[PDB]
């Protein structure tokens, strides 16, 4: 039982269409720099339940984390299909610098350029930068007024579209799995942010 | 003891030769060092590229000049400076953009700092003028909702500060290191942090004893504060359009 | 320029140092630390039930921060004596000296005599100080957050009045920061409302409503020594203070 | 020789990590260095505080993107870039100013320049796709008006260059010296020197083989080029002001 056991395996958090009319720049995926990434049930509940990495929930028991994190991107395609893209990382956005984003305001930070030509896979590495040692999470237990964003944004645009030769699909699913990097780490335990699905009911006052 | 002034008035200029800006001083300074010198802080909360520009950031530029006259009180605020935000703000009073200095080219690209500072308030005041102010720092001006009854040279006498007597010309030279809550002041508008952005506190200039001379004396003089940022380091890299211009006040 | 001397004129002899009193009184008195480790009270309240309270609802919410609450003068009919007469304590007087800190504190809870039922106290460290203003012990009055409820993951501790009916607790130093605000605090960010308190005690009772009755109108009374490994990091000199013997008398 | 293929691709990715920038290759790059390496020559004409930012000007950015398509004919010009020029024009061409990338913050403040570059081309293109270009590096296109006699790919070939093949949709890297006839390039308006501001030659890229296919392939591909500036070392620290805005072209 180790949270560094735990925070070291990879869960899959998102599916990316990236298909052959995106044009040069066109948005994938935007998300934040965190443990706490969702992927949202569509089921018919009064509440709504979520996926999430194995270190977002072993991150929701702690109240502040630091250190890196690491993005797989699987780009499930052939050994035909040509294309280039940027895994990019802008240090500390507010809510109103999550729009005026380009794949051009993005090369002024960190980003990573990967070409896909014959390996499918790669890692991102994810820096942690902050003007504090930890970070304090991002949801509360149910106490609103504790409410936190990420660190940092990460954005993943296309640098080259897609060229697929008439022989294979004009559609490429990628596949983001997180686990928290060597360097993560969590400390201060408090009342965990998330809750079963086991007793999926709710009582309004 | 024996005077024998020639051609250069028989005076020893002290030098102040830091990155292609050259200040000279006729006294001694009277320095007052609040807190013991800073580390660096890159290993525990950063991973992206970390680096000073020590040719154009530990420069000299002067960020306030202003005109201490015979008509103020015996206790009165002179100057009120978040120099941090001061630099900037001086900058931006001049009308013009942040990219135009090249001390605050970095302030431009990057979004946190941390870093030494050094102070030069310099007076030019005739020697038949009599008269005395304080230089004293203050760590996180803002955060503390009684400081309006704190400022008051009673009060600032109290903690370390620089004296400047008007009639030596002396000069106060104040090494301010980077004490604050974090680690780091950001340049921006960054999360969970829109007010305050880049304040580390105020260098406020009051009086002690107000400007006394003859009838026919010299009725003003005039003071002015140059910075140094020496220890710095700025780290993420980000957009020069995410940066907003500072508050005026 | 602040502790120099241009000419000491001293027209004195030699006075024998008695160490701080240790020659005296066998005890030295320099380090202000020693002072600093003496219980002084935090604060009073009485007990009041406006709603009706289940199990796990709080009955009384405060900050825990060295410097001292805002300070409760009471009521203008029925005034807290010991606020309102000798105002303010030695640790935040101490306190009011210097502009940071970083380490733990020392909490005793005292509560009432007659009132049996089992007592939880939690620690949150989540909780942000927002302004100076409800900066101070908060009677929980009604549950809309969770506020109110006894969580799950905090570090708690549960008294038997039973048994003894005094908590002795040391809350720890959990922020993320090299230091917190030690001044009245005036709220400009969001990120600075993370450091001004260490965290944020709820005290609770498990009674029910039937023998809530006999707690309503109560004293608890909570004390604070400074811990250890706590260190005031920046000389700051002192406001303007106030006499005491100063203050009017209550003449008939 | 024994391919077997997993999840991952079966590949060898290679790697340029240059100051929190990474570009990936699954090809070889085609390297052509035209002349050997510069020498540093602050040593003869300039006395002013002389110091690179390799933390910020030794990164990876991007000056042009283009679309080569199969209706392009044999001789015909793709790009043509004055790449220190071209830096500061294809930030201004995305309608902002140079103080938003910290890769030209330097140009903004200072007043000469003199650094070696390299020049990443990258193409995406398919494998059944045929086609190739040339990226050849010319000293000072503008100081030779019979330049329009001169730019086609037969010309060019007889310099060295780099070729990029459609098929194998590999890399063309080029290590670009310093080559002037002056030691410095000035950023901005300097005296007798008014027009080619900053402008050491042109980058052409070229069509030698024109891409073809089938009657139903994918009928375009990308182009991609990037810059790096290594060497560099940056004197005569001036006023932003004094900057003005590239010539369109």
């Amino acid at each position: 039982m180790t949270v560094s056991s735990i925070a070291s395996r990879y869960g899959l958090i998102r599916r990316v269409q990236w298909k052959k009319d995106h044009a040069k720049g066109s948005l994938l995926l935007q998300l934040d720099a965190d443990p706490f990434v969702e992927q949202r049930i569509e089921g018919t509940n009064p509440i709504s339940l979520y996926w999430f990495a194995p270190v977002g929930v072993v991150s929701s028991m702690f109240m502040q984390w630091r250190g890196s994190l690491e993005y797989r991107f699987d780009i499930i395609a052939s050994q035909f299909h040509t294309g280039r893209l940027i895994v990019g990382y802008v240090p500390g956005l507010t809510a109103s610098l999550q729009l005026q984003m380009d794949y051009m305001k993005l090369k002024s930070s960190s980003y990573v350029v990967f070409d896909l030509q014959e390996s499918n896979s790669f890692t991102f590495e994810v820096p942690y930068v902050s003007y504090r040692p930890w970070w304090v999470r991002k949801y509360g237990g149910n106490y609103l007024p504790s409410s936190t964003d990420a660190p940092s944004t990460l954005f993943m645009y296309v640098q080259v579209p897609l060229i697929p030769m008439e022989a294979v699909s004009d559609t490429i699913d990628i596949n983001v799995y997180v686990r928290g990097g060597s360097s993560f780490e969590v400390c201060v335990p408090v009342q965990p942010s998330l809750g079963l699905n086991w007793n999926t009911d709710f009582i309004l006052r | 003891d024996n005077p024998n002034p020639g051609p250069d008035g028989e005076g020893e200029v002290e030098l102040e030769k830091d990155s292609n800006v050259v200040l000279t001083t006729q006294r001694d300074p009277s320095t007052s060092i609040p807190a013991p010198v800073s580390v660096k802080w890159s290993r525990w909360t950063s991973n992206d590229v970390v680096d000073d520009y020590a040719t154009i950031t530990s420069r000299w530029y002067q960020i306030a000049e202003f005109v201490w006259s015979k008509d103020d009180p015996f206790d009165k605020e002179l100057a009120r400076l978040i120099l941090p935000r001061a630099l900037l703000s001086s900058i931006e009073a001049n009308s013009d953009a942040i990219c135009d200095v090249p001390n605050t080219i970095p302030f431009k690209v990057h979004a946190y700092w941390r870093g030494d500072m050094e102070v030069r308030v310099q007076i030019n005041s005739n020697k038949f003028q009599v008269g005395q102010l304080q230089a004293t720092w203050y760590y996180s001006d803002h955060e503390n909702l009684n400081i309006s009854s704190k400022r008051s040279v009673y009060g600032f006498s109290q903690m370390d500060h620089a004296l400047i007597s008007a009639s030596a010309s002396n000069e106060a030279k104040l090494v301010i290191p980077f004490k604050h809550v974090y680690p780091f002041l950001p340049t921006r508008i960054v999360p969970d942090w829109t007010t305050g952005i880049l304040d580390m506190g105020a260098l406020n200039i009051r009086v002690i004893a107000p400007l006394r001379m003859s009838a026919t004396g010299p009725t003003t003089c005039n003071v002015v504060v140059f910075i140094k940022l020496n220890n710095s380091e700025f780290t993420g890299t980000s957009s020069g359009k995410f940066y907003a211009s500072q508050i005026r006040a | 320029e602040e502790s120099r001397n241009t000419t000491v004129l001293d027209t004195t002899t030699t006075l024998q140092s008695s160490g701080f009193g240790r020659a005296f009184f066998g005890e030295a008195f320099n380090d202000l630390k020693t002072l600093m480790r003496r219980y002084q009270l935090y604060g009073q309240l009485l007990l009041s039930v406006t709603t009706d309270k289940d199990i796990d609802h709080c009955m009384f919410t405060f900050p825990c921060l060295p410097q001292g609450l805002a300070l409760d003068i009471g009521s203008a009919g029925s005034p807290h004596e010991i606020f309102n007469r000798c105002r303010d304590g030695i640790i935040p007087l101490i306190a009011s000296g210097y502009r940071f800190y970083r380490g733990d504190l020392r909490y005793k809870i005292v509560f009432p005599s007659n009132v049996n039922s089992n007592i939880w106290v939690q620690h949150r460290p989540d909780r942000r100080l927002e302004g100076w203003s409800a900066a101070k012990i908060v009677n929980c009055d009604a549950v809309s957050t969770g506020q109110g409820v006894y969580n799950h993951g905090y570090a708690s501790h549960i008294q038997i009045t039973r048994v003894n009916n005094v908590i002795e607790l040391e809350v720890p130093f959990y922020n993320a920061t090299c230091y917190n605000y030690l001044q009245a605090f005036n709220a400009s960010s969001a990120a600075s409302s993370y450091a001004v308190s260490l965290g944020e005690i709820s005290v609770g009772f498990q009674a029910t409503s039937d023998d809530i009755a006999s707690i309503v109108n109560k004293p608890v009374t909570i004390y604070y020594s400074i811990g250890d490994g706590m260190q005031f990091s920046q000389w700051v000199g002192y406001q303007p203070m106030m006499i005491l013997d100063q203050l009017p008398a209550p003449v008939v």
